[PDB]
This record gives C-alpha cells, structure tokens and sequence, in this order.
C-alpha cells in the first residue's frame, strides 16, 4: 500500500 | 438516446517527482484508462510526468477541443491535496514545500470547461485529498454556474489517502483496479461510479483507509457509452479535432542502409526499435546522439526487450519518453559496428524523424 | 442490509427576526415526517428553532445514534456555504451574522461518525451562497473514512434553494420532487440520483437550482431497510399529548378539549360545546391567557377550521395552534372563557376556568 | 420563487  | 457532440478526454500521470516521493502505478492506470475510453469512441490524449508549464498547457489545449455538447473527461493520477474544499494536482517539478501557485486547481479547470458549454464534465481524481499545511492562501473562486452536468469521482475522501499497489510490476492503483471492470457499462456515469464504490468496499486492503467519494450534480441520464452526434468527416468535426489528430503522428518506418520502427506508448512516450534486416561474421545496431532535452540514460537505452526500458507490453528497444520537452525535430544516430577478418568498422548515419506525437504540438 | 434502529431529526426555520421569512419549511418538514414514519423512522420534527434550541436538539440526536443506526438530518431554512463548510442559520440570527451564530453541518458529521453509525444522511434544503461578513477561516479535523455518508443538497455550491413565492401550502423545489421518491426501495444514493433527474425537468428553477449529491456510501443501504431483533423511552417522553378533558361550568355548560400533535413543538387545541342548557340562547367557547413565553397572538386564536391557524389537522369546534412548546418555562396553564346569554336576561355573562395540561410534546425536556 |  503506497500513498499518492 | 442522449447524445454527445464529441467525446474528448485528458489523462495526466505524474510519477517522477523532483522533490517528492515517487509513484509507479500512474503509468498503468493512465495506459489502461486510455484504452477503455478509446473503446467508448472517445478521442484521448494521455501524458505522463508533466511539469507546471506542461500541465497548464495540456489543460489549456484540452479546453480548445471542448465546445457546446462535448463530453469532457479529465483523469489525474499522482500527488494532490485539498485545502478548504479545493482540490489541487501536484506536478513533478513542484517544490517542497509548495502552494496553490505551483499546483493546478481542479476547480478552475471546471470553470473554464463551463465557459465552453460542455454537455458532460467528468473529473476522476486518483490522488490523496490530505491537507497542505504550507498553503495558507484561500482564493474566492467566483461560484460555478448551474449547468447540472458535473460528475466528480475522487479515488478517496476529504482528508484521506488514495493508494496504489506495490506487489506487481503492472500493479494498478485502488481506483483504476475497480474502475476498469465497470467503465464499459451503459449506465449513467453516477450509477457507474456507484458500482465502483461497492466493489471497493469489498476489498479488505482498503477498509477504513480508502473509500470512493462521488460529488455530482448531473440531471440527465448521460453516459460515457453515449454516441457521437455527427460524422467524423465534416468541416467542423475536422476543424475542432485538428490539433488532436496531429498529436497522434507516429514517424514512418525508416529504412537503413537495419530497420527503424516507431511505437506509441503515451501521447508523450515513444518507443523505437532497430531490426536486423554471409561475408559478415557479426554486426551491432545501436542508437545514440539523442537531444539533451529528453534526458535519456545509456543504461536504459538500446535494451533487449521493451520491459527492460520501463514500458507496458527480435529488436533493440529504446523508450523515448517526455516527448513534450523536445525542442525542434528528433534527430539521432544509428551506430553500426560490423565485422567481416579481424577488423571491425563503425558507421554513423543521422536519422531525423521529425516531431512525433505531442511534440508536433 | 439491516439497521439497528432508524432515527431522524427534522428542523424547519421560517420565523426569522432580522432575515427574510419563509413559508414552505412547514409543509416540507410536515410531509417528510409522515414519509419517514411510513419507513419505520422515529422522527422528531421541530419548527423555528433559535441557536440554543438547534444546538440542544442536534446534540441529543447524536447521543441517540449508535453502531448500525440509520441517522437522518433534514434542514429546510436559511443557510450558507463558506470554504466548503455548510451552516444552518437559526431564526434568532443577527444581521449581519458569523459562524458563531450558526450550526456547522461539517462539525455534526464528525460527531455522527464517533457513534459508529451504519448510515448517515444530510438532506440540507438551504441556499449555499457565500456569507461575505463571516471572514473567519475554519481549522477543523479530517473526517474518518467511514464509507457511509450521503449528502443530499437541494442546490449546488454558490447557488440558492427555492420555494414558491408565499403562495399557500406548497412545498419548496427539493421537497416537490423528493416526496414522490422517498418511499422507493432503492439505494439512498440512487433515489437522490432520480430526484436530480426529476428536478432537471422543472422549468421554474433551470440554471438556478440543481440537486447536489455527495456520497462515500459503499454498502447498498436504503431508508426502507428493516430493523433487526432507552432510545425509545427518551423519544416517547417527547411525544406525549395531554388527554381529552371535560370542562363542566357553573351554568351547566359542558365543554370538550381535544389535543393534536402537528409538530414535535406544535400542538393544536380544539374546543367543542358538548352540552348546552336549553335556556342558553347564545354562548361562545373561548380559550384565552396563554404563557407569554409561547407568544400566542389572539388574532390567530380560536378559528372555525384548523387551516386558518396554520394547521394540517383532519364538529363545530374552534382551533388554536400552540407553537414554540420548547420555550415553556412553567406548566401550560390557560383560561377557557364563557360568554353566555339567557332566554330572558338582557346582558351577557362572563365565566372563566383555568386548565393545566403540564408540559406537552417537547416541552417535557425542560431546558 | 423566494430563495431560502
Ligand atoms: C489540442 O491538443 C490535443 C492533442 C489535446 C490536448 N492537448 C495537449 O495535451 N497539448 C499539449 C501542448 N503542449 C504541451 N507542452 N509540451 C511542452 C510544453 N507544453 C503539452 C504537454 F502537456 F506538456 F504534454 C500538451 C489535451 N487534451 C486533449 S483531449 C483531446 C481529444 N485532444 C486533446
Ligand atoms: C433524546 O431526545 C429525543 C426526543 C430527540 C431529540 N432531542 C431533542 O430535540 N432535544 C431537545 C432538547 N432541548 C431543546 N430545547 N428546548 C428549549 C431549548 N432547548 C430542544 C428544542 F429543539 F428546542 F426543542 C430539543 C432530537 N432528535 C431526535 S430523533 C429521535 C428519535 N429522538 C430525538
């Protein structure tokens, strides 16, 4: 899960 | 039954941020959506990694393509923020820290879309809606006119983060992961986006951290599937869409005294490939002397397969990205190192391919 | 899906002191109350609340909300939108006014989520233009991701919400459409979507009023969803009406006093002469001296039909509409007057009597 | 129409  | 004068869309996928964390999924999201909108008879133009000047220029040219009755969709994948109910898109060249002045305001874009009497205004913002502490400014945008045709599909809620998947090479972001399964349906865009929100509420990885948010004012049953009103061969359907047609011009397959191929990945991302068309033991085909504007590295050039250059989907492949930065004609050398005999000769032929895709603009 | 309970708070403001007065929130709140009751909702419906009264009702509504509860708030009346925040203006707002005089919808949403609700709905039937006098910038916390908030706005941001120019018992634009859709067994988001389409065919408000829907709702929830398997006790206390009584008079006149619940803070009283001695050739059943805190104009009291008091009630009785029951400090005491005459006597005779009904409907929540 |  990588935040933008 | 309801009809579109024309159906135009703009997609911007920023990943390579100069002073901010880097994303990897906006590449596939923009590639996958471009294909789905093209299936829906949409005229599209997708652009990866744009700076403030480039983003503003691509938004300013998207407004020229719009007119009364046209369906205007804008997709955005990358860093963003929401300050006092206003959403902003962060370009790759934006500094750290940054303010409204450095980012494009989603709301202003809609105001300019309204002046062109659009029949449908869609904005799918696949970005984080978290606040900016540095941004102290608060402009009063003169209240939007009541057109009853605006649909907003935000990948996440106000003060929340929009996520992408790390696990795979062609891994999609949460929004596009569900949107791709529902986009081709013949429902009203608000109904279509409602089905996406339900599928999203069935993923355990997104629970409590990412919910879809839909702001809408659409009164008519309009859909992306909606047919175009006129033929694409009129002294209106050609004049209005003249500029879009020019930003799709891939160079002609060049013949070498070796074969040069030209493929389009994105409206600003090209991919070239050299091909091996009895007295020669071995020969090498190489590509060099690329303009310093595109900023390519030899380690990433002349790769064996397309996946070795950072692209989607026997030759030597070169990913010519950021074509928007190109200042006047793409000229490059095709090196040929051959062996007859212990001698080995090197030949250099300067190949000019003109201004391809977005560079034509 | 199912709901643990289905509760709704409805506010309609019209009696503005320094701002233009409205007429339709009466009909709008009245109609939406009946439709929600058909949908198993426990409704509290209040008219013309001042800032203190709005804050008390909002706060107690939030306390009733809980894990799995379907909470619905309806506001018809004056309002404004500044920097994405919606504010409900109470009848006692000054001119000019700021965010401290109003109630923040965004702030209420935060509290609704804390009680881990299953579905949250805000049908705000108000204008959303800028209040330029309010120069404050609001620093509020980021809402939690709950994927269960549905916002039914009657108009878009920077636009007004409309009702028909002071012409009788007609609804506002939002309600004119919402009432013929509300009982449908479709998702609350899809039901509001249909309401936008109907509204977009009205000619009166084209280019001036369009319905705005803002939703986060993932689950297929609807106002028709059933209830499975303290809240009911507190809610029943605010909906008690005084029982029918009989006023036997000295001259042998038997009067009948009936009571009806129009709104949670509006009660109708109706006087009927059930026994008239044969020597009383003329007699009138008056109802005088009401608490000053209620504010009852005698020009509006004792009408032949409920309609000429402002009522929506279903022989030979006089109606009196007692509004502002929430403004009661003491018990509801009033005089039932008798102006009678005899077959023979020349002058008319006066006969008073005092009636105590206590604290009816919302007046039982003594604040 | 009276606005509100
Ligand atoms: C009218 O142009 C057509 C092609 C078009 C556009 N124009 C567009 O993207 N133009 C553009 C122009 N210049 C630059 N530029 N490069 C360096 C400096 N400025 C760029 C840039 F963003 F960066 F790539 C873009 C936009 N949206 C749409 S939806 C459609 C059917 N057609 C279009
Ligand atoms: C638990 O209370 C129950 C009865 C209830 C309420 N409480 C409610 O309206 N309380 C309230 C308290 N005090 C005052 N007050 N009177 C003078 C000054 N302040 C008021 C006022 F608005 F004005 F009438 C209200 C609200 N909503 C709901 S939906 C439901 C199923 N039940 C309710």
């Amino acid at each position: 899960v990588r935040p933008r | 039954q309801p009809l579109a004068k024309d159906k135009v869309a703009l997609l911007i996928g920023n990943m390579n941020y100069r002073e901010h964390p880097k994303l990897k999924a906006p590449l596939v999201d923009v590639y996958e959506l471009t294909n789905l909108l093209r299936q829906l008879d949409f005229k599209v133009v997708s652009l990866l990694d744009l700076t403030e000047y480039e983003m503003r220029n691509a938004v300013d040219e998207f407004l020229l393509l719009l007119d009364k009755g046209v369906y205007g969709l804008l997709y955005y994948a990358g860093h963003g923020y929401e300050n006092f109910g206003n959403s902003f898109m962060v370009p790759v060249d934006a500094p750290n820290p940054y303010r409204s002045e450095n980012c494009l305001c989603v709301q202003n874009i809609l105001k300019l879309m309204q002046e062109k009497e659009t029949g449908l205004n869609v904005f799918l913002l696949d970005m984080c809606r978290k606040r900016n502490d540095y941004d102290d400014t608060i402009p009063i945008l003169d209240a939007l006119k009541v057109t009853a045709n605006i649909v907003f599909g935000y990948a996440t809620c106000q003060g929340a983060e929009a996520f992408e998947i790390q696990h795979s090479g062609l891994a999609n972001g949460i929004f596009m992961k569900f949107l791709k399964d529902r986009l081709l349906e013949d429902k009203k865009i608000t109904v279509l986006l409602d089905e996406v929100a339900e599928d999203m509420g069935k993923c355990h990885l997104t629970k409590g951290k990412q919910a879809l948010e839909i702001r809408s004012s659409l009164s008519e049953k309009r859909a992306l599937t909606d047919p175009i009103q006129g033929t694409e061969y009129s002294a209106e359907s050609l004049v209005r869409n003249l500029q879009w047609a020019k930003a799709h011009e891939l160079p002609e397959s060049m013949c070498l005294k070796i074969q040069l191929g030209f493929a389009a990945e994105f409206s600003n991302v090209m991919i070239i490939y050299t091909s091996i068309v009895p007295e020669i033991i071995m020969c090498d085909a190489y590509v060099t002397d690329f303009p310093l504007d595109l900023d390519i590295d030899p380690k990433d050039a002349n790769k064996g397969t397309p996946e070795e250059t950072g692209s989607y989907l026997h030759c030597l492949y070169t990913r010519l990205s950021s074509l928007q930065k190109l200042k006047e004609h793409l000229v490059f050398t095709v090196c040929l190192s051959y062996q007859y005999l212990e001698d080995t000769v090197e030949d250099k032929q300067e190949v000019n391919v003109g201004k391809p895709l977005i560079a034509k603009l």
